[PDB]
């Protein structure tokens, strides 16, 4: 609740921003338009293009990294809008920089902002 | 016998008398020393081995043995995506299914059948012994048993760590054993960001508890013939291999040229690239990609020919998919992707980097 | 007790505990039932909208549909699809003007239809359900133009085509009773019906005159297409119910939501989907409060529930929020909905008891039109 | 404030929703998006259609009629929305209509709502 | 301290009384001035946005510009014109995409060109700023581009037409100085310096690196185009500046906006603009508060003004509000401008003694851009 | 004083000694009993009335007296819309220019000079006295001095009350004196919601205080010639009638087919309507305006004939922005638009009204 404080993860709740995967999350989470935390709501598209934050998880002491992906074709949602940057670095860093709209790859060339997924790949600190 | 197992198939892994001409073993094609590739020349360079004839060649190029004991057995899985199986068409079942194929391949080590298979085990006191011991008594005397059992010993054998170690710097880096090099730490994150990974690692999400870089999935990427590798098999000017569709079995003309992904293990040791090698360089095989996403004229040139990468072989079924994923890797990135997939490489491989 | 977020919290650890991968993809909506309702933002006359589709029984937002400027929502009764008669402009709210009409699968939300209205023959207007209706085989859409006189078009669904516009005299709203016929309620009082061949004019007769000049019905009567029941509301909750159902428009007895000295305290009914129907109870819920005769539209805090044949009042609930339009779901043990402009927020109450299960908040800018599909 | 109490007229702000000639505005006013009382923002386009309303003048007991008008051609404007509703008619009465996107006339054929202005025309009678 | 709509009333009020007859017009904005702010509202990444123009001196909105899926606004430092690139689609935010470039008349805020971009190549992120500028001459817009590969996109705004786009190196942003070149900024920590003419591989040269690969540079760098200078933030308040003057980069001595004392005491940077530079003072303004290192892109409380020169903190102030940007008028006695995106108001200080003099507020969804011309 | 001044116009006003042959006075055309327009069947119907010589026929039809007075000397305002004069195109300045021209002219009462208006002038002992008490002995002896002071008289008379007198039925609500019906409400309402306040008030916004349901402006909008009207006037099938444009030191082309918005007072009890007479009813002149908004084949017809309107007698400059309102008027509109205007009649000319 104070916006500048150090992020503190959980692992008890997806819609809340600050649920650990979302630690480099910027738009909306999916699971709030009827995606899940790694599906893509009915009616978009999902973009191949990734960006990667190395996430802390309370649940196990370990840090995963995490390769979002946006859900594209739609106006953004306005459910669970949030916002965190662990880790997060400026745009000429763009594996970490969350501002881009990563739609790239999605299907139809759709590259509006919808919401975005927090599925891991792997592990490492 | 779990042990003995092994260790029999090791003796016949590196046995030329299972070979018509007895010239020829497991170990000439897959050689130890070469992270179980091919070193020799042929009339296509490294794309494709010599059999036990000295003079047949094959139309694929041979693949690393190196962590193909993590693949899964060929099947269909829920997606109608074929996963897993051995060959570059999948058209082995798993392990034990493929060991006997070399044997009896004209092209390869060319025994007439599995009674002269048996002939030759019958002849070395060792394997009556060895075979006797695990399998029981008069299991030379019979072909069918005899061929069945020398599969399974050879199949035990490679499911050994000693082809698939995990000691790579990549493993140690994980292990946290190390660091990566800022390059390489790059690499590992554009191999993740970027649609490598859609297809080189085992799982669409969660972690892998012994990853292989290969999702075991069958992929037409559009690659043309190998003009050399395709005239020294002598298979003819008129052939398509249509990948798995080759598979018997498999009718869907959809799997027409899409190959099994292959684990990316080791790939810094293991050129020339891709199911035909057509490629001869790593970065050329990264750069390859690029003629999907890049609207540089520079990105529809094979660099190794200074001509266009040519027509696919099957133009159909292609991944476009993931293939035009609208981002282009400029050179720095593709220097990442070399170090990265550089660490991929065993630590017994190490000394065969610096080359 | 358990939130959604927290529940998936959980399959998500426990998925990633055991290994378990799963292929990130596109997912299919839950199939159209009984409890799933549509919530359209018209946000307040933005250029561009939004429809919540939602599991009302989860109280989640189960997928969503954009639209352009006030675009009219349809929902097929079977469940079979849904449309709307949507509006864009080439340079956002400036330009070249296209009306269309979008017909989608309702388990993919996929477009399946999209067939262009010639010279922009739209109503714009603060959301009306009822000018623009699909008839009860589905098969055509029905919409109203206003400029440059009352007409209505008619839209082929199966052929995917726009036919033609008829003229209509000096009526408004379109409920339609067969493949080839609609009422439309009309200046001077009267219902007007509405029947059209390929060819011609319509065929068009009047009703009596069934309300006086200074007895003002609201701009969101309730119609229910499968019982023929247009439930009409007045600005005092005075009620008219025209039964549709043989064909031709039988007036039903009139009926009052508030009391005599409940209308001497300033009770009258307010918001914008005043009012709901549902059929197989018939039974109808009134948006209600103490409010003074010109304040209209704003919102109310009491939802009160009356038998559509007796009037008799069957329940009063304080809505605890500020409530701008109601609506119900057709199968038994229905649920009430409650959707506040202001909150953004659905809020899904017991219709029987009518204390909130559950809520579904962040619903866009300024939602206002909830539908349902009448689907038993 | 109280939404449902009848409202409040004032002659001293017209930019606050109770003010005298905004008694039947249903939209936003356009001096908060630069255009004024009785002037349309630039960039839009005045609409010929009106809506009438008689407006009672708490300054000298009168009542005018307001013949408001559209400006068109431009996204809700979003500042001082305001929605009143006194003598308004249902939309078969569309002379009193508010609901109505009242902008017929303008010119480009612009038909986007973005805000209205509270011009006089006469005295009630 | 009579308001604007108080002044108004009082006004109509007059005219009333006096039979004064008028008639109802499109307004012309006022002259622009040093004194003019426009705000732009991405409103969190939705399809359709809005600008708006506002008196600061007044603290009143004097007009509105519509744009579609996060368009860059740039603004003539002379006032002659304001343009932006913005992006829509056929059906919102589905179906083809036209990106395209519009000019407007800065009093009538007509569009008086409008050029479409081919091939949709705008790059769609978060808006900042020097993703999309002038050239000194007002003659040529130059946008980025990141996919498939970083590339800048050259509009002739004379001719209204669509040039070319330019092969960069990994670099990012677009710094003009001439007609014909721009800088950016690389990955490897160099500028790269980019001059181009209407065909030929454009003469691309890197600067000196002038920072480490650890040192974070903002996204949000202040550039004063008419002075050549270069603001650039790390995170942690160290201040790069470079002097472009000379039309080749020259590096200035780093200051640090934050002392040791309060680097211990976890002051930083933070929000979206979060620096500002005043050319004819040559002071910098940065938005900083007590923050974890990777809140940086939260709102700030405080902005210290420094002496561009020598570092000499000038002033620390307290704001008051959230601030997420902020911008300096470039006239004498400048306003120090601080919007708030959480707020969605823009927040007018003297920007000598830091005092709140008025405030807009209502300004879209999530306004997060101040720009002003720099006139004099 | 001023008072004798109109008195003075009273009396040459009816005075037929100020045509030719004798045979005709102002309120031969502008008779008292039809609003000072002409009751009398010509070539044309009413289109257009018959001079003095009992031939010529004009070419316009016979406006209304009543209200002229409230018309504004002609200026270009700051918008640069020309507005105000007296005739259909504002060839007068005012009403005292207007008032020796019909004199003069020889299609209506035909005299030949300002000599010969004074000689008859100072054949009645009557106007001797009456003009030298106003501006003074030998005044009819000076043919300038007797025409202009004739021409003074008249303009006071029009002036007076008399003309203008503000007791229509909506006058008196306007006073809170009564109410309209519910159709005549109606119609007010229709008025100023559709395009028809835009011309036919004489403000913007605020109120006025002597509403003449005009602005003073000049508009084209778009009628047909009267083709009868035009045959009977002998101005030559070839002819063009260009309104505004053919006031002298009128240059500027975008004038022409412009006619100054006639102030709808009395509209009920003068037709037939427009310039040149064209429609003979009051709903046909309301119905015209539907040709630009309705889309319906029963728009393109004049009913009055039961084929298309024709063609524009001036097709450019039409007033498009105004007319091309985007909405219709159906048959109750129409019929309410016509009850309100039948409130806009003087109360003397109520019983006309049947
Ligand atoms: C003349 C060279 C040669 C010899 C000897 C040879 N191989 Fe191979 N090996 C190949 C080629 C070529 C392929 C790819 C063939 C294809 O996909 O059709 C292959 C593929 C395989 C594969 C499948 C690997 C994959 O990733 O799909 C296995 C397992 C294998 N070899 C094991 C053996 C064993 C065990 C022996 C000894 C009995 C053997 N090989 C002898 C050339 C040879
Ligand atoms: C859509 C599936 C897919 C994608 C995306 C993909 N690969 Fe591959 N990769 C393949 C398949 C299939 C082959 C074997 C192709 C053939 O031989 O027929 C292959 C082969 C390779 C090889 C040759 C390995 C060998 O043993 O010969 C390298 C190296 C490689 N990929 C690297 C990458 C990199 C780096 C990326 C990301 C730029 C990438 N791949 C993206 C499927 C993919
Ligand atoms: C022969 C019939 C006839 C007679 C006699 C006649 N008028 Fe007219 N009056 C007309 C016609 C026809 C018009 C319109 C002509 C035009 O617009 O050019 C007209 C127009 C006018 C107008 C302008 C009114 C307006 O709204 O534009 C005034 C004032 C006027 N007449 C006054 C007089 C006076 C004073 C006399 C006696 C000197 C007079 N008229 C004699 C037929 C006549
Ligand atoms: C663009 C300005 C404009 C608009 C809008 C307009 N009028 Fe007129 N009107 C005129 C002008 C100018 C004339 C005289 C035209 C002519 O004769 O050339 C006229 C003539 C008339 C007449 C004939 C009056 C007479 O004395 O001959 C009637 C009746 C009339 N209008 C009614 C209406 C009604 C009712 C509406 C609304 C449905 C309307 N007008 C809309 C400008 C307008
Ligand atoms: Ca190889
Ligand atoms: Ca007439
Ligand atoms: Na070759
Ligand atoms: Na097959
Ligand atoms: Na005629
Ligand atoms: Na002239």
């Amino acid at each position: 609740t104070d916006p500048r404080a150090k992020w503190v993860p959980q692992d008890n709740d997806i819609q809340a921003c600050d649920y650990w995967r979302h630690c480099s999350i910027d738009g909306n989470i999916c699971d709030c338009s009827g995606g899940s935390l790694t599906n893509c709501p009915p009616g978009t598209k999902l973009a191949t293009a990734s960006w990667v934050a190395s996430c802390y998880n309370p649940t196990d002491g370990q840090s995963y990294l995490i390769a979002y992906r946006d859900c594209c074709g739609y106006n953004v949602s306005g459910r669970c809008p949030c916002l965190n940057t662990e880790g997060e670095l400026p745009v000429y860093r763009p594996e970490f920089a969350n501002d881009i709209i990563w739609c790239f790859g999605a299907e139809d060339d759709a590259m509006t902002y919808h919401c975005t997924i927090s599925p891991i790949v792997g592990k490492a600190s | 016998a779990d042990d003995a197992l092994a260790a029999l198939g090791a003796q016949l892994f590196v046995d030329p008398a299972l070979s018509r001409n007895a010239t020829q073993s497991c170990a000439t094609c897959h050689d130890p020393a070469r992270a179980f590739t091919d070193p020799r020349e042929g009339k296509a360079g490294l794309a494709v081995s010599v059999g036990d004839d000295g003079q047949s060649h094959g139309d694929r190029n041979t693949p690393t043995l190196g962590y193909a004991a993590l693949v899964p057995a060929f099947h269909r899985d829920a997606n109608g995506k074929y996963k897993g199986g051995q060959f570059w068409d999948g058209r082995a079942d798993d392990l034990k299914q493929q060991a006997g194929q070399p044997m009896l391949n004209p092209v390869e080590m060319a025994m007439p059948d599995r009674a002269a298979v048996a002939a030759r085990l019958r002849d070395d006191p060792a394997y009556r012994t060895g075979f006797e011991a695990l399998f029981g008594k008069g299991v030379l005397d019979d072909p069918e048993r005899a061929f069945d059992a020398a599969a399974e010993a050879l199949a035990a054998y490679q499911a050994t760590g000693e082809f698939s170690p995990f000691d790579s710097k990549y493993d140690r880096v994980m292990r946290g054993e190390e660091k990566f090099t800022p390059l390489e730490e790059f690499g590992y994150t554009v191999f993740i960001t970027k649609n490598c990974r859609l297809c080189h690692m085992q799982r669409k999400q969660g972690v892998a508890e012994r990853e292989t870089f290969t999702n075991f999935e069958y992929h037409n990427i559009g690659l043309p013939v190998n003009e050399t590798a395709r005239e020294a098999s002598g298979l003819g000017a008129d052939h398509v291999d249509h990948g798995l569709l080759a598979r018997p079995g498999i009718e869907d003309p959809a799997q027409s040229g899409r190959f099994k992904v292959p684990s990316l293990r080791n790939v810094a040791v293991t050129g020339p690239y891709m199911h035909n090698g057509v490629f001869t360089d790593l970065r050329t095989a990264i750069l390859f990609y690029n003629k999907y996403t890049s609207r540089r004229p520079e990105a529809k040139i094979n660099p190794e020919t200074g001509a266009p990468w040519g027509e696919p072989e099957v133009a159909r079924n292609l991944s476009l998919a993931e293939l035009q994923s609208g981002l282009m890797l400029d050179d720095g990135r593709v220097d990442a992707l070399v170090a990265f997939l550089e660490t991929l490489t065993d630590r017994r491989y190490e000394p065969l980097l610096e080359e | 007790q358990e939130t959604q977020g927290q529940a998936a919290a959980r399959a998500a650890a426990a998925d990633l505990a055991a290994g378990q991968d799963d292929e990130p993809r596109i997912l299919e909506a839950p199939a159209p039932d009984a409890r799933r309702v549509y919530v359209n933002d018209p946000a307040h006359f933005a250029a561009v909208t939004q429809q919540f589709v939602i599991d009302g029984e989860a109280g989640r937002v189960i997928g969503m549909i954009d639209g352009g400027f006030l675009p009219n929502p349809v929902v097929a009764d079977d469940g079979s699809f849904i449309a709307h008669a949507s509006t864009v402009f080439s340079r956002i709210a400036r330009g070249e003007r296209t009306d269309y009409v979008e017909v989608f699968d309702p388990v993919t939300l996929l477009p399946t239809a999209d067939i262009e209205l010639p010279d922009a023959p739209r109503f714009l207007v603060g959301t009306y359900p009822w000018m623009t209706s699909l008839t009860p085989d589905g098969k055509t859409l029905l919409f109203y133009q206003f400029s440059p006189a009352p007409a209505v078009g008619v839209v082929d669904l199966e052929g995917k085509a726009f036919k033609r516009m008829l003229d209509v005299p000096d009526c408004y709203h379109i409920f339609p009773t067969a493949p080839d016929t609609f009422f439309m309620h009309c200046r001077d009082g009267s219902l007007a019906k509405v029947a059209f061949g390929t060819e011609g004019t319509p065929e068009i007769t009047h009703t009596e005159v069934f309300h006086p000049e200074d007895e003002f019905l609201i701009n969101h009567p309730a119609y229910s297409q499968k019982a023929g029941r247009l439930v009409w509301p007045t600005y005092t909750g005075k009620i008219h119910q025209i039964d549709l159902s043989s064909g031709d428009a039988k007036f039903l007895p009139a009926v009052e939501a508030l009391t005599e000295a409940e209308r001497a305290d300033g009770w009258r009914p307010g918001g914008w989907q005043q009012v709901a129907y549902h059929r197989a109870l018939d039974r109808i819920y009134l948006l209600v409060d103490q409010r003074d005769e010109w304040r209209h539209k704003t919102a109310s805090r009491f939802v009160v529930v009356l038998d559509a044949k007796t009037g008799e009042r069957l329940a009063k609930f304080e809505m605890g929020h500020e409530i701008d339009s109601i609506n119900v779901s057709q199968d038994e043990k229905p649920l009430l909905y409650a959707l506040s402009t202001g909150d953004k927020t659905l809020y899904i109450h017991d219709a029987e008891s009518g204390e909130e299960l559950r809520s579904v908040n962040q619903l866009g800018h300024g939602p206002q039109v909830i539908t349902t599909a009448d689907m038993g």
